[PDB]
């Protein structure tokens, strides 16, 4: 016995059972001349891709021979009898089915009528034509139907039951989600938006520093053979109701949680600790094609992720099942916040940064996903972009993924509306704190910095690769009231302020302190230069101290490479400036991937006990893959691709990966280099056949046991074959 | 450009209640989905719908009709499982047996209007002979008051008076559930109401009979004109009729000085109207006598000081 | 018992919305909670309270008041670095070398009122002379417009206008900040209009001008017993306040007809009160002299025919 | 508190010395001193993390600073405070404080709605290792120490803890009748060995149920210090999914169609409220939270329910955090009736909004009788406030799939209800059929009775006895048919809490109109 449930739950399309060929009603009789009924011959998707089946839902693009279309929308079939049907004498229908556990009522047993007109939002099929022994159908699908690939069977009824298609895989359907479809809860009313967010499948990511913004490519390649199969794999993996994959909020929600692996459940393990050793290194992959692909093969996660990669992948099971969806880069991230609208910087009495208490850390960048989607859970005007970041993070519900967050309820500080958006909110919208550590054990703060956390949110441009600036996407203009008005409403709906910052205030002297830091490439020296201004009459003498850190892009530091000490004094209504030269040999020996290092300035005036306080990133530039390309760039000619690299140190590099990635024309494809001398290049060259037309990239990764996180991209026009 | 809506019964989206200052006032051609309460529905019989901003303000305009309840229907019974029903859709009920329904039938359909059900669902008992009526300012042509089935009666009205029908001698037919039209005299009727625009009223009705109380309306940024409450006595409509306007400037009541009168209570005072006051016994009048209405504001009033 | 509280700039718990006609009225002791949005305060200073329903109406009133905003002063600074003020919060500011504040001083606190600030914030000039203020609707004593530090000037306000001080003459000292008080010429301020129940009214003030006017209105199946508009003046608000009360309780006034009078003129009538009308001298009545009101409507009003 | 305590994560707590203690903020008042003593008052935050705190004094010198070492001894524990008026979990009434956090023994009610039966549970917070344990359940659950200070995180991390997929959790559910290399479900006493049974071989329990589950998590919130109390719903839409529709299936002829019917709703189901305020949401929702840890399909996956608000449920306000407008369906879903015609459509015959949620109780404050606490959840059933909370919900993402807009009350005017007499295991009763004709119409009338032996949760076994009544009713008449069912029908067939489930179905011949009722009985 089994009481729990009475069927079980039906959650995986990979799951089948076997319809009756004939089910019987009645006592039927001995050798009843089932040949006056209808028996079905053959059945006709017209699914070639140059056809309107795939052209008018465009899912053309797919490396896949079955049929595909998106829901809500028409599609046309033709089914060929033993005999002409007859409306007078003949009732018949299509059903499509899904999992193994098929039900009417939960919407994966769908019996399709026969209809003289297509109701809008049901499920029919209109006769078009007939001529012969052929009927031409019009199939209309639900825009609210279950989204992933169906069976299918031709359904006749008689006096004595129902005669049925035996399992015909040739007809298995794809049904997607329709971005173009005005009743499906993802439409997007823009064409060009449509295009980006849903067909393309090159990615940019935005890294760096907000004041040298770094860009690589990345292979969505959500139309890759087996990709769209890995999409139903992970629903199925996740064990996720089929009757609830009609949901594009479920299917973000549930997807998300997939992507970072705790444990042996889920697509990519999660690794930071810059050795990743018995796996890939975070920043070697080109794209999540080979991702998916090794989990789908593997049925293992695979190592290793970071927020960018767990971006990628998410971005392209979004695209892939149909869901708008994009990446968007966030710099001064303040990740794990807990809700916690502030991150706090401890001093020493003497102004110098306690490094022993600074335990909170400002992500130099962060990236998550934005879904499209209506949201029908909530109150009217929340629908658009959903924010989900699928990197783990302490939650509501524990350690977890964030969102779908509505971005126009954050942007408003609407924070009460599900799911998580105290927290994301809080990555855009925290303060820095300065807090004297004092020898008596109080802790006093000194200074406040609402402007440093979320200073740009970027995302790539619609039809280009440049960056597109969408800050006043997520929060108001700085400074200005409807920011306070945004504070004020998070703060009624459970963002936290743990300390009360009402006994700080404006400085008694009136001096100014900036400091600039020049960018540098990887292995020179370079100058920081820092200036106070006084403007005020008085006199003010200055201690003020430098400390600089190599950090991990999270901005967690490893070691100070540098620190130093200045006394400056301002004369009345005086400026001073004082040169710092950092060289190459203080920080070469040391650095993480990524090359990124923090400054802090901090100084104490003496004459009136203020705070001054600053910190400021820089990312080291390492010079790019170079690709090249000969031979004719035609579709299903040979094409030969030359990477090639030269090692930017002063150190042999040992166990060298060379990573080659470019959907619609190379798989991913890896060369290994057992060493590379200091100032030598390598070459690698393939032989490739593109299979796709028009524009596309080739996207190029480099990494070994000490440098890793460089790339290189070409774009390559591909003409069309003969 | 369109200012804050004022939706009754309904709300934009949450967050333009806070943001009103950025938001409002907004450009044309921008959309703004609204939405009713539950137990209310918007013109079209949805829960939610957009309005569109244009240089007359917003359009489709931003209300929400409350649902029409089940009645607790007397002497019969209805189809329906339903509590509520959708503005402009329409509801069914029937007799318990020897009775006929406010129409007359067996049967009835009602339609959800504005002010409530377009005819009030009730059962008569049936049965066969009719009553004349009492027939204020008119005649009967006979002495007889009881009438069989298919019998008619004919009645005559008073000098300048006219019939249910509004001819000045009538006649009529008796039924099961009823007369054909009821005999009755009246002066003409009162005026199927002119509609307006930029405003509304309720005890929305086709015509109208001596008191028959009904009260205007004006919509967002426009202001009424004549009294909200008119009523008709048997003569016609009092006041006149009513109209909107968005830059109504009419005052107040007139203010009243303490130990004062004033000559007559106007039912209006509109930009350049005057009043003039009078001080009562003992005293005498400070400041002007007369005071006038501009901009919708009274003249500040004279003092009664003592002789 | 309590009807439904219109909370202005705020919400109650946003079920009641919904569930109004099974809520409310609200018996007696009974709390309830409510909030402000963003950018406005209970006087308390807090952000949400309970109010109780008492034989005075809700206790204390559902009323949310504005935040003050960082004031836009030159030659001195402001000591908090916040934008927005809570009410009955307070913040300081302080002036340059050569410069006094509003108060005369070197630094000054002030405090965000039940609504707007103590003070307005400003860093003046040491005025070594005086100069004199501009003085609508009033006149100083002399010719004179400067002054030295310790001297003295006097001046009057016109007729319906009141000095600074709230008398009708004033007398003011230079000292090395400006005047010992600010000269000015002003009206009296109607009190605030407290929030009724089922309604309210669009112009909202703390206080309000003598002509200043204010427009009532009520939510649906509630009306406004009393005045559609209120005016100020300096001897205060004329008329009671309206009420948003149920079924009507009012009658539009009626026509005086030709050759007549009435016993008792009002602003406006209510359900049973009484309008008797009678004929001028040589003319003599048809119809009856007493007219009521009754259910919004009146009784038909007499003839006056020549004697 | 933890191994990595940090004092701007509020694990870390240096207690300052002051003059008077503030309110809400931690501090300690010297009260006396007595040569070399001093006896302070101390005072901690209504906001503090709850868990167990080390406790050290430290001395300040020019120096450094001087400490006491590691005295296990001065261990103490914070927990949630019903006593203080600033506590997120404050309680208003000292009975209420009495029943929901200081009552050691529940009552926990099953049977079905005609028949409510009792019995006791020992939910034992007070007894030895079942505080520690619940330190435990949140340690295995792996909480940051800074999130245990939230009685709404504490309650939605704890209550996920208790039923267990794979390993990690307290108890493993099952309902296969079976219970191999376990603990039958309805055999347990108490939370109190299945707590220290998995305290002591830290791996899930075998096995649990609804009400056993419901049981764990009481002590649970009541242990370290939330007002908590089990709610038994009869007639329970459990596995929902949002639907405010069970769907029966019937044959052409009127019959049950036992294929197609696989909604089942549950005789009886149990779950949790919680008391607390929400900061989370807009005014108007503190109080009682539902939380049910019986996992079924909601927004995140196949998981525990809530904490959903209560008043927020009655409202049918579910856009609010968490789960409830899974938890507004279980109260408030329809039966409606299909016929599954031969030519493949499907029609509705029949309706009925009364059956789901009937009753909801819970046990009395100072006694064992039961507390009917319908109207906390719904309001009164045909009133217009059922279809303004109905519409709320609708407009927060319930779902109606099937459109009843075109139903109407069956024009026969016939009507039908049936009775099954109370009876012991092993003993024969009696069913009794009723028809009533409203109308001057004489009819003819095909009516079946199906009866099943069920699990409590609606899942049927067998069909132990079936039978066909053909009935004339003649003009404003009246008719009944009587059935006796005796023991050896049903006695070698019967699952664990005795469950029977009855469908009549009946066609009217002459109008084509169903009729459809049915009845659980428990013996």
């Amino acid at each position: 016995f089994g009481g729990r449930r009475a069927v079980p739950p039906n959650n995986s399309n990979a799951a089948e059972d076997d319809l009756p060929t004939v089910e019987l009603q009645g006592v039927v009789p001995r050798g009843v001349n089932l040949q006056e009924f209808l028996n079905v011959t053959s059945v006709h998707l017209f699914k070639e891709r140059w056809d309107t089946n795939k052209v008018d839902h465009h899912t053309d693009k797919y490396e896949n021979n079955k049929l595909i279309v998106r829901r809500g929308q028409s599609f046309y079939v033709q089914i060929d009898f033993s005999r002409p049907y007859d409306p007078r004498r003949d009732l018949f229908r299509v059903e499509y089915v899904i999992g193994r556990y098929p039900q009417e009522n939960k919407g994966t047993y769908i019996p399709v009528p026969i209809v003289s007109e297509l109701q809008s939002g049901k499920w029919g099929a209109k006769i078009v034509m007939r001529e012969d022994r052929s009927v031409r159908l019009s199939i209309q699908s639900s825009p609210k139907c279950i989204v992933g690939k169906f069976r299918m069977y031709v359904a006749v009824w008689t006096p004595y039951g129902v005669l049925r298609t035996s399992r015909n895989p040739e007809t298995d359907t794809y049904i997607l989600f329709n971005p173009w479809c005005e009743d499906d809860a993802v439409y997007l009313d823009n064409e060009k938006e449509r295009e980006e967010y849903v067909l393309n499948d090159i990615g940019v990511i935005f890294y760096g520093e907000v004041n040298d913004i770094k860009t690589r490519s990345w292979s969505y390649g959500q139309f890759e053979d087996g990709i769209l199969d890995t999409c139903l794999y992970v629903m199925d993996r996740a064990q996720m109701d089929l009757s609830g994959r009609g949901n594009p909020i479920k299917v973000s929600r549930v997807g998300s949680a997939m992507v970072n692996a705790k444990d042996d459940e889920g697509v990519l393990v999660g690794s930071w600790d810059n050795i990743y050793a018995y796996g890939v290194p975070p920043s070697a992959w080109t794209g999540s094609v080979d991702i998916l692909l090794e989990y789908r093969s593997s049925e293992n996660p695979v190592r290793y992720g970071q927020c960018w990669v767990f971006a990628g992948v998410f971005n392209t099971f979004l695209r892939c099942l149909g869901i708008p969806a994009r990446i968007v880069t966030n710099y001064f991230s303040a990740h794990d916040n807990d809700a916690n609208l502030q991150m706090d910087i401890f001093l020493e009495e003497d102004g110098n940064v306690n490094s022993k208490l600074t335990k909170d850390s400002v992500w130099n960048y962060h990236c998550w996903n934005e879904a499209w989607m209506t949201r029908p859970d909530l109150p009217v005007g929340f629908g658009g972009w959903q924010a989900v970041d699928s990197t783990p993070q302490e939650n509501s519900d524990g350690m977890y993924r964030c969102g779908p967050a509505s971005v126009q309820a954050i942007k408003h500080g609407h924070v009460c509306f599900q799911f998580d958006a105290p927290f994301v909110f809080a990555e855009v919208n925290s303060d820095l704190i300065y807090i004297t550590a004092k020898k008596d054990g109080t802790h006093v703060v000194e200074n406040v910095d609402a402007t440093h956390i979320g200073k740009l949110i970027v995302t790539k441009q619609i039809g280009g690769d440049g960056m597109m600036d969408i800050t006043d996407t997520y929060k108001f203009q700085e400074g200005q009231e409807e920011e306070r008005l945004a504070l004020e409403t998070a703060l009624m709906y459970g963002a936290k302020k743990p300390l009360n910052t009402e006994g700080v205030m404006k400085s008694r002297s009136n001096v100014d302190m900036d400091f600039e830091v020049e960018n540098a490439v990887l292995g020179k020296d370079f100058k920081l230069s820092i200036t106070f201004r006084n403007n005020s009459h008085n006199r003010y003498t200055i201690t003020a101290y430098l400390s600089a850190n190599i950090t991990f892009y999270t901005g967690v530091p490893k070691a100070e490479f540098k620190k130093e000490t200045f006394d400056v004094t301002l004369e009345p209504l005086s400026f001073k400036k004082e040169a710092v030269l950092i060289q190459a040999g203080e920080y070469m020996g040391q650095l993480l991937e990524q090359a990124s290092l923090h400054f802090f300035v901090t100084a104490r005036i003496n004459e009136t006990r203020d705070v001054l306080a600053k910190q400021k990133s820089t990312v080291l530039t390492i010079p790019e893959i170079i690709i090249k390309v000969r031979g004719t760039q035609v579709v299903g000619s040979d094409m030969t691709v030359t990477v090639e690299f030269t090692n930017p140190l002063k150190e042999t590099l040992r166990n060298v990966w060379v990573h080659l990635d470019g959907p619609g024309v190379t798989r991913p494809m890896k060369k290994m280099f057992r060493e590379i001398r200091p100032n030598s290049t390598v070459q690698w060259e393939e032989v490739c056949r593109p299979w796709v037309s028009g524009h596309r990239k080739l996207i190029a990764s480099m990494s070994s046991d000490s440098l890793r996180h460089v790339y290189g991209e070409l774009d390559v026009q591909i003409q069309r074959r003969p | 450009p369109c200012g804050f809506p004022h939706v009754e019964n309904g709300r934009i989206a949450q967050y333009y209640y806070t943001f009103k200052s950025f938001y409002f006032p907004m450009s044309i051609d921008k959309k703004l989905s609204f939405f009713c309460l539950a137990g209310y529905t918007t013109e079209s019989g949805r829960q939610e719908e957009q309005t569109t901003c244009t240089t007359e303000g917003w359009s489709p305009e931003p209300r929400c009709f409350k649902k029409c309840t089940k009645p607790d229907l007397s002497n019969g019974y209805i189809s329906d499982v339903k509590l509520l029903y959708k503005i402009q859709e329409n509801m069914r009920y029937g007799c318990a047996s020897g009775y006929k329904t406010t129409g007359g039938k067996d049967e009835e359909v009602v339609q959800c209007l504005s002010d409530g059900w377009s005819s009030q669902p009730t059962c008569r008992k049936e049965h066969e002979t009719c009553l004349a009526p009492e027939l204020y300012n008119g005649n009967y042509s006979t002495t007889q008051k009881t009438f069989k089935v298919k019998d008619k009666v004919q009645y005559e009205c008073a000098t300048g008076y006219y019939t249910a029908g509004g001819k000045k001698t009538e006649e009529v037919e008796c039924l099961t559930y009823g007369w054909s039209l009821t005999p009755k005299c009246t002066k003409l009727k009162c005026s199927s109401l002119r509609l307006i625009e930029n405003g509304y009223f309720h005890p929305v009705k086709q015509t109208y009979e001596e008191g028959d109380v009904v009260q205007f309306f004006c919509h967002e940024n426009y202001y009424l004109s004549g009294s909200d409450l008119i009523q008709c006595y048997n003569f016609g409509w009092y006041p006149e009729s009513p109209v909107c306007e968005g830059r109504r400037n009419r005052c107040p009541p007139p203010p009243l000085p303490i130990n004062s009168k004033i000559q007559t209570h106007s039912t209006t005072y509109r930009h350049g109207e005057i009043v003039h006051i009078e001080c009562e016994l003992n005293f005498e009048i400070h400041g002007s006598a007369e005071i006038r209405c501009e901009d919708g504001k009274w003249t500040e009033p004279p003092k009664c000081i003592e002789g």
